[PDB]
């Protein structure tokens, strides 16, 4: 697992993207590098010892869809340290640390049934509120929560759920 | 519908990976087309990714990578019950010997919890094995652990085969005999030795043997005992030999040197004491039964603060230690009676009459064991009178220590006998209180109670 | 009648009283492996050090480490049953366990747990399993005495209250022994008691816990056990969980002592949770901080003044202080007294009673063995009695069991030499007692005084145990005025030195025997 | 032996404790699932988020 | 003492089926405040005070 | 300005701007719960990361906090006002009066005196031990060391050593506890202060309940309190109640601190973190400091890497050893083990030098017939070596001796015994003058006097 | 998986432009400082036991 070797380069391709106002052309050039990267055959190559330099340019091969320099760029050192197949994380965590930057959010709120879309706008306008952050609802049903609410803001849950309320009353006995 | 798939095989090791919601739990077992034969292994370790380390309870060589996995729900499960008396099974619970399936009804996961504190029995009772030497000198706790400490060609097989057959007859108990890495020979003249006399049918055999991969070694001490606690749980008392503890140490480090553990006091696995407790833990006397096991032990180098029997000695009550000697002067059993111990021996747990009784005959004993170097040295007649008389009653007892078994009949051709433990505390007090000082020492040889020692002086 | 129906729906009824609905907000985590009893959690932004993780079940995991993209733990429990990709949550709770004296008479799990089946728990709220001991100027020297039932340790190696005394000696020598035989004498001395027990098997817990319930001393003990069966997460911090349940009396002005079964398996299993994350180990394979886990557990059992019983418990008690007395167990290989951690745990308590296993096969029970066996807080510990007639008994001892080897073979000077041997060898045959067999300060410093005072030179070394019999009964039958004298206070004057000689000179004459 | 009756009693008084808990929660489960609605939903949704 | 405490739990049961059907309302209604009807739960309340 | 990025152990890593890292020895502060936790920096890593030691508890912290950097290193009181009181290894004080009035604060990380500055002294120094200074004298200025296992009397020789020459000593004096009993510094500190010398004794106090971070820098922050003195002019007493301890700290952390281990298990920088302590714990032309150091050696081999490393950086060596304490013979020096850099004909004079040579000779002699005596029995040793024999068992037992510091324990009273005193009995029983006397005659009795005396009473 | 002083801004540098300038071939910056061993990013042209100034009047040799 890759999570912690991609935070320099996340990192350095973020600030980099900013330097230049094209975070959306890197974030798109990062999408399809790390689709580069799960093809069958590519992912062989990916594997079998090549020389760094001579893998990394097959890889800008196989990719008309990057800029000139600072993409190519980017593959190269990654290349060269033999990090390319961290490429799905670095999207992830660039993903990440823009939508820290554009302080932006995105809650799963996960309900027995759906919701009556004034409870959604109510729930939005009370979390844009709990966090700074322009907040994004994608609503999901599930039917073990019997009623209430879950509302998952990353890390953080406020187990609204009567399933919850049961597990923790049974335990308080 | 299998949905694993084998990804890496490196010895007895190998890695499946699995979808990222399926993981097996840890133990579950797996299963895979080897070939043309399935092949099953056991989970030991969940890495990040879906990945999950296993070990194979089979060969390994043929597997590719890739070959799908199928994942049972569940640990390793066995056959239990009456079903299994009288047959061989391994590790997995497979009939081994070859007259065809075992006819069970039900089958048990081989991973357990020990009982809980308030299910063990509260009191401490005594196994009654039926023979002199083991219930004066070194007495058996019901539940507890003993430990058989004798070497070769002392008679091991046939002390217990004598244990199996007194507590099938005498009590109504089973027995299970656990064969953890020893040589195929022994168990298979083992299981003749038992056919040819009539125990067989009071003993459920596990063979995993020296020639077995690793997986096979480390778990059939657990095959033998689940099918214990299925005898227990049905109220009965149960017997485990285990054939060597050693030999189950030894298997789980070289396990845990597979699984690239960190090695740990003189060339161990870390876990050695946790690994030795799992087991030791579950064989003790329930509110419904119980489970006395008897177990062969194997000292390294001749040292017993080598961890694994430093380890060993934290579980075990009970320690009978053979000897070659006390079976060349032709006292069978030939339990060594200086150095049998048992932590059963004290006033407040088997009385003072028991106590004394075995203290007094250990003491002149011992004398004994230095007024013949005295005699080896000087002759016999540099003795004091007082000494004379030691010895002349040191010899009786010693004699009086053998016994002729029901499976010894085929050699001693004497009739076996169960003396119980009243009647030895009665011989043995006799002799050490000066009474019987009339009749010779071949009177008490083989003969069984005291009471048969002056009809066998009467014709003499 | 006491299976009051209304009383359990009463119960049930006040705690669905007693509930709060309202939602509240937590942190959650990931788990990503499991592995010999380690986990490996993602996520949890919010988790602190040394905190309480919530797992599937109501079991729990302890935090050791604070990767940059992972949290490292520890289960408490069995963690077979774990698996990849379950939500974890992170209580704002450090290592907590239920604390109080209502845990009197109960058996306890490392987690404060309940074992027996009599129910939950009456607490007073929890306390820090992890605490750093009362500091240098918060101590007060050990004065008072902690009397066990035995005249070898209560004459030459007498404890204090606030004292660490190690009991070490090889496997069957006595040692658990010698330690619930202590439990049981503060039966009525005001002293609460707790017992821990780690590593041990079930059945002999089961045993001990049916002992103490005989004798009457449960009422006043605390059990907390972890037994070989049990994770190495709930052993190694088992010890710590009877510390603070200690603590608790500690700090409220009151005594306690503690006991742990045994710290050679704690560092067993502690050495093992170590080994299992990669930590580069140390001597005999032990890691670095083997000394350190010790420290900052012995450290504790301390005795502190007046004023940090004042300003801990807001000033609600005055004028008194407490103190929490601790009997370490430790196990040595072939009575090796040099290996690494038993000469680690020589180095962190305050004295050590050494028991041979060649005394212990000898028939010596308790078989305390002086010259290697010490009590460096010394007399300040005793009653003035019990040290006047002491003296330097034990180095006494000790030179008499060195003489007997020379003298095996022959001696000169054999006159003083031999009533040296004979004093010394019937003190010996004097100082050796039954388990089970408390005698209070009285019967013990008339004893001593009958053995140094002459008084035994005619009687056999058949008919010490007579001896003893018959005076200790006479006693209680004419002078029992005296032994309540006694028993009250340290009691030493030349009127009780008379008094003594009095009786002694009436029984030894008159009295049989 | 009079320590043990008493020891027996609260063992059993535990026991029986236990069960009246466990199917006191059972059977509000199932009560609940029986009873829940498009009104108690919207209630609870709709007391949570005024305090979200 | 003990086949007492048989008789004396025995006895407590056969109240405690009383018990049961009212503190499993009692945690519906604590749990979601939409007061419950009994009616509709009269049945599946008849299942628990059985199984104790 | 800095967040929390790890939390192991004891080590803490934290994260700054690239252009603000702090330098090596710097001091961090963090609010662990409603606490402040001081952190220590030890190694720049790179990209703005610091590895850090807590200074204090760990635990209760959580990543991502905010740290500020102190632009200082640890800073502790020091001088005159620091007298009489007892003080953290922050140099904060830790008995219930109020703050140290100080004028002055000092680094704890010196540069050790050049060698241009040094000085030698060949002044003895006299103690009340027969054993020590006969067998091991040492001077005035000069490094003491007592090595022994557990439990075998290297702490009430030190106190011995504190009453003998501290009490009759004109300047200050430093006790550094190290790693030790927090009972021992209380019973200490209220001996002290019942006989009204505490208001000449520096108290520093980093006890075993502490984290590893105080016990690593408890013993640099005693040294600063010492060198003080030492470069006012004065002369100083510096006792180190365990010196083991500053090592064991580090090898508690070292590994932490991603450094491959050693030889048994020690860091790899065993030799250099304790040179780096003990080459600034010396005497100089501006001052003298006269220290004496307890030094733990584990499991009681002499051979361990920290007891070895240590012997070289000491003048006078004691060495005390278990099988000599278990036959009651205390002190339990060991004769034939302990030395002194001052045991010269030139500095002691022929006659205690040859006193002292003679006694080694001897007991020696007698442990190379140790085996024949344990095998084949006493009797078949020759008429002369017979001889050698009870004079070597009589010189062990006149090496005892009772100590006032532990009339608690034996009851006997001290006795303090001059060296023209010492030399004197010894020279008697080589010489045979006091070769008719049952050897317990001389068991723990401060003069040959006292010796013939007790012989009357058998 | 560990990185190899892999941080984010010589990673930027990179990204601006992977043929860096060469002429300080005769120079370098410290990266890392710990118990007397630094590590040193560039010097492309040091040589094994080559002796490094460093800020002041103070010396280092080039081992690894
Ligand atoms: N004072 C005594 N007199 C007679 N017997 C004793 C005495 N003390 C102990 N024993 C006997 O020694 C046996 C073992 O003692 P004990 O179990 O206390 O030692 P232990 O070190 O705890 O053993 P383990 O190390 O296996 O736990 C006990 O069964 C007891 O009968
Ligand atoms: N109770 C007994 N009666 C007669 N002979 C015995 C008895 N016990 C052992 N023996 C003899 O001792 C020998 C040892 O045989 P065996 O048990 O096969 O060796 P081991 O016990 O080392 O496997 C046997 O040949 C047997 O004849
Ligand atoms: N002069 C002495 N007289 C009597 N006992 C002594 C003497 N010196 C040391 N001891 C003994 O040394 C034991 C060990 O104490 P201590 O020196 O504190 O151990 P450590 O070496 O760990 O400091 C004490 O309990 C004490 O009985
Ligand atoms: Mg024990
Ligand atoms: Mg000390």
């Amino acid at each position: 697992e890759f999570i912690t070797v991609a935070r320099p380069y996340a990192k350095a391709a973020f600030d980099f993207a900013v330097e230049h106002q094209s975070v959306e052309r890197w974030q798109d050039m990062l999408a399809f590098a790390a689709e580069v990267t799960k093809n069958e055959q590519m992912a062989e190559l990916l594997s079998g010892a090549l020389a760094p330099e001579t893998l990394a340019e097959s890889f800008i091969a196989v990719a008309g869809e990057q800029l000139d320099e600072n993409g190519q760029n980017l593959i190269r050192v990654m290349a060269e340290n033999g990090r390319l197949n961290a490429l799905p994380d670095v999207l992830e965590q660039f993903i990440h640390l823009r939508a820290v930057s554009e302080a932006t959010a995105e809650v799963d709120v996960i309900s027995a049934a759906a919701l009556s879309e004034q409870q959604l706008a109510k729930i939005s306008a009370a979390m844009e509120k709990r966090l700074s952050r322009k907040v994004k609802l994608n609503a999901k049903i599930d039917k073990s929560v019997m009623a209430g609410v879950i509302i998952r803001a990353g890390d953080m849950v406020i187990d609204g759920s009567v399933r919850g309320r049961l597990e923790r009353l049974a335990d308080v006995l | 519908m299998a949905t694993g798939k084998i990804v890496q095989v490196i010895g007895a090791v190998v890695d499946v990976e699995f979808p990222q919601d399926a993981v097996p739990r840890v133990y579950d077992a797996l299963e895979v087309q080897n070939g043309n034969e399935r092949l099953v292994l056991e989970v030991q370790q969940q890495l990040g990714g879906g990945i999950v380390r296993t070990i194979a309870m089979g060969s390994s060589d043929g597997l590719r990578r890739g070959l799908d996995v199928k994942d049972l729900e569940h640990p390793i499960e066995v056959p239990v019950g009456k079903a299994t008396l009288g047959r061989i099974m391994n590790v997995l619970g497979e009939p081994v010997d070859m007259k065809g399936e075992i006819g069970e009804e039900e089958r048990w996961a081989i991973h357990r919890a020990a009982p809980s504190y308030e299910e063990l029995s509260n009191s401490q009772e005594l196994l009654e094995t039926g023979i002199k030497v083991i219930d004066l000198m070194a007495p058996f706790a019901k539940g507890g652990k003993v430990g058989l400490f004798g070497g070769a060609g002392v008679g091991k097989t046939v002390n217990m085969m004598e244990l199996i057959r007194n507590i099938a007859i005498e009590h109504s108990g089973y027995s299970v005999f656990a064969g953890v890495g020893e040589r195929t020979r022994e168990g298979n003249d083992f299981y003749h030795e038992m056919t040819d006399s009539n125990v067989i049918d009071k003993v459920s055999l596990v063979y995993g043997q020296m020639n077995e991969p690793p997986g096979n070694r480390l778990r059939v001490a657990l095959t033998g005992l689940t099918m214990a606690e299925k005898f227990r749980d049905e109220g009965r008392d149960v017997l485990l030999f285990v054939d060597n503890i050693y030999r189950y140490t030894l298997a789980g480090t070289e396990v845990s040197a597979l699984l690239g553990r960190m090695p740990s006091a003189v060339g161990y696995q870390p876990t050695l004491a946790e690994e030795m407790g799992v087991l030791q833990e579950r064989i003790t006397s329930t509110k419904t039964g119980s489970i006395t096991s008897v177990q062969a032990v194997y000292v390294p180098a001749d040292d017993l603060t080598d961890p694994s029997p430093a380890t060993t000695f934290a579980h075990l009550d009970a320690t009978v230690v053979l000897s070659r000697q006390i079976a060349s002067l032709g006292i069978y059993p030939a339990v060594d009676p200086l150095d049998s111990t048992s932590r059963q021996l004290d006033p407040l747990v088997v009385g003072q009459e028991h106590y004394d009784t075995a203290r007094g005959v250990q003491s002149i004993l011992q004398r004994y064991q230095e007024l013949k170097d005295i005699i080896a040295i000087l002759g016999m007649d540099e003795l004091s009178e007082e000494d004379k008389l030691v010895v002349a009653r040191a010899r009786k007892i010693q004699r009086f220590l053998s016994q002729p078994f029901f499976v010894a009949e085929v050699f001693t051709g004497s009739p076996g006998k169960y003396v119980s433990l009243k009647d030895t505390i009665r011989g043995f007090k006799g002799i050490m209180e000066g009474e019987y000082d009339h009749l010779p020492e071949q009177a008490f040889y083989m003969v069984g109670s005291i009471e048969e020692a002056v009809e066998k002086a009467k014709k003499l | 009648m006491q299976l009051n129906s209304t009383e359990i729906s009463e119960l049930i009824k006040q705690r669905i009283a007693q509930f709060n609905v309202v939602s509240e907000a937590h942190n959650e985590g990931t788990i990503v492996s499991v592995s010999d009893g380690v986990i490996r959690i993602h996520g949890l932004a919010d988790c602190m050090q040394g905190e309480m993780i919530s797992l599937p079940g109501n079991r729990y995991a302890i935090a050791l480490n604070l990767e940059r993209d992972s949290v490292g733990a520890v289960v408490m429990g069995p963690y077979a049953d774990l698996a990849e990709g379950m939500k974890v949550k992170c209580t704002g709770r450090i290592l907590e366990v239920p604390v109080g004296r209502g845990l009197l008479g109960r058996v306890v799990n490392t987690l404060g747990a309940p074992i027996d089946g009599k129910g939950p728990l009456d607490h007073d709220g929890f306390s820090a399993v992890e605490a750093i001991a009362p500091g240098v100027i918060e101590r007060q020297s050990v004065d008072q005495p902690v009397q066990t039932g035995y005249k070898a340790v209560d004459s030459m190696i007498p404890i204090g209250r606030g004292q660490r005394e190690l009991i070490i000696g090889d496997r069957q020598t006595g040692k658990t022994a010698l330690a619930i035989d202590a439990i049981i004498n503060q039966r009525d001395s005001g002293i609460k008691c707790i017992y821990v027990a780690i590593g041990q098997k079930a059945s002999t817990i089961s045993n001990v816990v049916r002992k103490l319930e005989e004798h009457g001393a449960l009422a006043n003990t605390i059990v907390v056990v972890a037994t070989a069966s049990e994770s190495a997460a709930l052993q190694y911090l088992a010890p710590y969980a009877g510390c603070a349940m200690g603590e608790y009396f500690r700090d409220r002005g009151e005594d306690a002592l503690i006991i742990y079964d045994d710290l050679s398996k704690q560092a067993v299993a502690y050495r093992q949770i170590s080994l299992l994350l990669r930590r580069p180990p140390g001597r005999e394979a032990f890691p670095g901080d083997v000394f350190y886990l010790h420290s900052r557990l012995l450290e504790r059992a301390a005795r502190v003044n007046a004023e940090y019983v004042e300003a801990f418990t807001k000033g609600e008690v005055k004028g008194k202080t407490g103190s929490l007395t601790a009997l370490p167990i430790i196990e040595t290989q072939a009575g090796d007294v040099s290996a690494f951690v038993p000469t680690n745990v020589i180095s962190i308590t305050d004295g050590q009673i050494f028991l041979e296993t060649n005394l212990f096969n000898a028939g010596i029970r308790p078989a305390v063995n002086p010259g290697i066996s010490v009590s460096r807080v010394g007399g300040a510990a005793q009653t003035k009695i019990m040290k006047k007639l002491s003296g330097g008994i034990r180095t006494a001892l000790a030179q008499y069991r060195e003489l007997a080897a020379f003298s095996q073979f022959a001696s000169d000077l054999d006159d003083a030499t031999r009533k040296q041997l004979d004093h010394g060898q019937k003190v010996t045959e004097l100082l050796k007692q039954k388990q089970y067999a408390p005698m209070s300060v009285a019967q013990q410093s008339l004893v001593l005084f009958a053995a140094e005072r002459g008084y035994l030179a005619d009687v056999e070394l058949s008919k010490i145990g007579s001896f003893e019999a018959a005076l200790l009964a006479y006693v209680d039958r004419d002078h029992a005025p005296l032994m309540q004298e006694i028993n009250q206070t340290g009691g030493y004057n030349d009127e009780i030195e008379g008094k003594l000689k009095g009786i002694l000179d009436s029984f030894k004459a008159t009295q049989s025997w | 032996a009079q320590a043990e009756i008493e020891a027996e009693r609260k063992r059993a008084r535990e026991e029986l404790r236990k069960q009246v808990a466990i199917l006191a929660v059972a059977g509000a489960e199932k009560i609940i699932e029986r009873s829940v609605d498009e009104a108690a939903n919207s209630d609870i949704v709709d007391k949570l988020v005024a305090e979200l």
